[PDB]
RNA sequence: GAAGACUAACUACUGCGAAAGCAUUUGCCAAGGACGUUUUCAUUAAUCAAGAACGAAAGUUAGGGGAUCGAAGAUGAUCAGAUACCGUCGUAGUCUUAACCAUAAACUAUGCCGACUAGGGAUCGGGUGGUGUUUUUUUAAUGACCCACUCGGCACCUUACGAGAAAU
RNA sequence: GUCGACGUACUUCAUAGGAUCA
């Protein structure tokens, strides 16, 4: 009946990239940033960029074959920020509103069993 | 076009949850038509999108992001408003990730935050049009992309160190180039 | 009740005060006399005991230390000295 | 029966109550930062009197005619003027509030 | 200069036997060419799949199932299990303040001999009369049901393959034994095993694997 | 797959240690406080110039390791404002073995031992009591709670009869 | 050498508060 692949949003501040595979990760269809669709650099993460993306990339999936998806949402993760920003749900919001039809929605940011050193000092980085 | 959501409730908002129901079903049933139930042998919120009734697909996303901001910590009327317009986003970090703090360094930290009788928070949210729920650690901000922008900043600036006057003048500074635009 | 004698206090208070700590002080122990099934004969036991009492004769077993009263086996009967 | 149920719940949510309040008043007391508890008091000061008899006025006076307790050779205020540490307009603020809390007893 | 996916051909990934809905999904290679192959490229994959979608279940929302693809034949690829998981979300919230976190791990053999090693979860809980309000265990308690949960996760594994240990993970049988074995010591809310994960696959043995889509 | 650090959420400035300090499991080694005691010795004690053990982080000597962050250094920008003064590579270091050094807001800006002085609710450890609840084996028995008490800890509230100029 | 670290000697800066009246 459907047809199913997984929607990879990863979602930093400075991108949210939207990639889609297959369920088991290796072949990709569709990557597309949110850099590609906005020649500015303001805002290669703001939330409109990434509705461009998520709109193209819905566009080339369903002229493949591919009815739903299962969506993998991160952001950074690793010793930044674990959650997912505004890209990230631009994005989301942008791809159920689509068509497409969306299962499982799922949150994997890299978190540690606690690890190494954050960048920044002593004194805390970003102001 | 049957779909679903489901989505988990914190036990600290589970009775404003039952407590606040009665205002919750009918703007996610009628306006939204959307068919909402509550399982409460798992806790959580589920909602599903019948496909004779609704017209908008971007429905189930939208109550989806209603209910969860109002597990966040956001009252219902915010969370009403998450409901309505097109332009509201949620942006969640902590205070250990902006500068390590423990110990009573970081219960400090939450009081320049939150400032007296809640003012200094307030006054983030009054010069921005922003929401802040200030939770354990985790600082939860609902507004739109640019806004949530400068509160973040301020936030951040206040975690770092610097005192809160220097943050209301900056506050009332980029009040007043908001207001412009 | 500020003038509840000190010198006569009643057996209610003694009764729950620390044992260092009533008006003239004393131990809180008793010995118990025990007698196993197998056996007839009998033998005396402090309340509070530290070693496993071996009956004499029929040289089992009578009470295990704990880190307060003793725990009597269950296969036995007492009677308070 | 269940109304036992009843009674857990109650004994419940009055020990969370207990344990919210002792968290909040720990971390207060740890707070001695004597701008803090000086605007503390001085609010307090002020809900006190708008929220909540010369016999009890004329006991305080004469205490503090025998005890003259709030003039300048008292320990503290001593060792303040007679180093030259109220110069600073600090200390003056303190010692000056001694005097005229001293001032208001003795007034008739 | 490509349109990369005018040459890709379509194939379907079918579970093990012990599993109900048995069809799972399809996925992209490439086309056999002479001169790679394409069998041999498809004979690595995992695939994650939430064991709901896979049992027609619902309580199995949590619990993804990894499968890896072993064999090959026209158009369906045969798949394994690789190793079972919970959702990151399930986990976060569990874990609460005012309970104390027990954990166990251990590593064991099977009887096909699979060396894998499977963890453990366990939390603490109020009975229901308590009224003081957290509940930690006493640490001495804490170490005998570390004993415990580990004296039956290597008996329970060893006296069985692999496919008698997966049908002893889907009905949760495991969670009721630790939960019988595990309340003369301590109350114990929430027993799972939240993990499993393979660490030596012995040698290949086509009739096993050829055995459960019989 | 390799490498070297680190032990998130639970996590409570509650627990332990003379302090500095200590957070994955398992075993081994030796130590420790409190409690219980109708055991034992019988003044063996308290505080201490000299003298001695330990003493965060940084720092030196000689090996090992060198993932991450990163004093110095080198470079990008120096765009009115920097409100939003930073980017990129990074030597020493960070880790560890054997010796050095002996300092901190080393904080309770508060010497140690002994006595007395008030009311309460909680929490950690030990003990005593209970025809209370569950865990039933089939009724026990432990374990887990509940209630009363008691010794010993870390803290909190309310009042002083008291103290202070006041905060307290 | 209008040199540094000390050791002596000295100088200087921080004083008004309440009440009534205009
Ligand atoms: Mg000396
Ligand atoms: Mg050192
Ligand atoms: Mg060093
Ligand atoms: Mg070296
Ligand atoms: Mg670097
Ligand atoms: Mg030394
Ligand atoms: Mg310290
Ligand atoms: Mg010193």
């Amino acid at each position: 009946s459907q047809v199913f692949g997984v929607a990879r949003i990863y979602a930093s501040f400075n991108d949210t990239f939207v990639h889609v595979t297959d369920l088991s990760g290796k072949e990709t269809i569709a990557r597309v940033t949110g850099g590609m669709k906005v020649k500015a650099d303001r805002d290669e993460s703001s939330p409109y960029a990434a509705m461009l993306a998520a709109q193209d990339v819905a566009a080339k999936c369903k002229e493949v074959g591919i009815t739903a998806v299962h969506v993998k949402i991160r952001a950074t993760g690793g010793t930044r920020t674990k959650t997912p920003g505004p890209g990230g749900q631009a994005a989301l919001r942008a791809l159920a509103r689509s068509g497409l039809r969306i299962g499982r929605i799922e949150d994997v940011t890299p978190v540690p069993s606690d690890s190494t050193r954050k960048k920044g000092g002593r004194r805390g980085r970003r102001l | 076009k049957f779909e679903s959501r489901k989505i988990m409730v914190p036990p600290h908002r589970m009775t404003p949850l039952r407590n606040s129901w009665t205002k919750i079903y009918p703007p996610l049933v009628e306006h939204l038509k959307l068919q909402v139930r509550m399982n409460l042998k798992t806790k959580s919120v589920e909602l599903r999108t019948n496909p004779k009734f609704t017209t908008d697909p971007g429905a189930l996303q939208k109550g989806a992001d209603f209910i969860k901001a109002f597990t966040l910590g956001f009252d219902l009327d915010d969370s009403i408003a998450l409901l309505r317009l097109d332009d509201l986003y949620i942006e969640t970090f902590e205070v250990k990730d902006v500068k390590t703090l423990t110990g009573d360094h970081l219960s400090r930290a939450i009081g320049r935050i939150a400032g007296k009788d809640g003012k200094t928070k307030f006054a983030i949210e009054n010069a921005t049009r922003t929401r802040i729920v200030l939770a354990d650690s985790k600082i939860h901000i609902l507004g739109g992309f640019t806004h949530i922008r400068m509160a973040r900043e301020s936030v951040v600036s206040l975690i770092l160190g610097s005192p809160p006057g220097k943050v209301y003048g900056n506050l009332r500074t980029v009040a007043s180039r908001l207001k412009e635009r | 009740v500020l003038v509840q004698d000190l010198l006569h206090p009643t057996a209610a208070s003694e009764a729950r005060k620390h044992k260092l700590k009533t008006l003239v002080q004393g131990p809180r122990s008793y010995f118990l006399d025990v007698k196993c099934p197998g056996c007839l004969n009998i033998t005396t036991v402090f309340s509070h005991a530290q070693t496993a009492v071996t009956c004499e004769s029929c040289s089992t077993i009578l009470c295990t230390p704990t880190g307060g009263k003793a725990k009597l086996s269950e296969g036995t009967s007492f009677r308070r000295k | 029966p269940e109304e036992m149920r009843k009674r857990t719940t109650e004994m419940r949510l009055m020990r969370e109550l207990m344990f919210r309040e002792e968290r909040k008043a720990r971390r207060l007391k740890k707070i001695k930062s004597k701008t803090y508890r000086k605007i503390k008091k001085k609010e307090l000061m002020k809900n006190r009197e708008l929220a909540a008899d010369n016999e009890d006025h004329d006991i305080a006076r004469a205490k503090e005619r025998m005890t003259l307790k709030h003039k300048t050779n008292s320990k503290w205020a001593k060792d303040m003027i007679k180093h030259g540490m109220t110069n600073d307009a600090e200390t003056r603020e303190e010692m000056e509030e001694m005097l005229r809390q001293g001032e208001r007893l003795k007034a008739k | 200069v490509v349109d990369p996916f005018t040459r890709k051909e379509w194939f379907d990934i079918k579970a093990p036997s012990t599993f109900e809905n048995r069809n799972v999904g399809k996925t992209l290679v490439n086309k056999s060419t002479g001169l790679k192959s394409a069998s041999d490229a498809l004979k690595g994959r995992v695939v994650e799949v939430c064991l709901a979608d896979l049992q027609g279940s619902e309580d199995h929302s949590f619990r993804k199932i990894k499968l890896r693809v072993d064999e090959v034949q026209g158009k369906n690829l045969l798949t394994n299990f690789h190793g079972m998981d919970f959702t990151t979300d399930k986990l976060r919230s569990m874990v609460r303040k005012w309970q104390t976190l027990i954990e166990a791990n251990v590593t064991v053999k099977t009887s096909d001999d699979y060396v894998l090693r499977i963890f453990a979860i366990a939390f603490t809980r109020k009975q229901a009369n308590q009224v003081k309000r957290h509940s930690y265990a006493q640490s001495s308690h804490i170490r005998a049901i570390r004993k415990v949960i580990s004296e039956i996760l290597t008996k329970e594994v060893q006296g069985s393959t692999l496919a008698q240990l997966t049908s002893k993970l889907i009905p949760e049988v495991i969670n009721k034994e630790i939960e019988n074995a595990t309340k003369d010591i301590f109350p114990l809310q929430n027993i799972h095993v939240r993990k499993v994960k393979l660490l030596k696959q012995p040698k290949f043995d086509v009739g096993a694997l050829m055995a459960l889509h019989g």
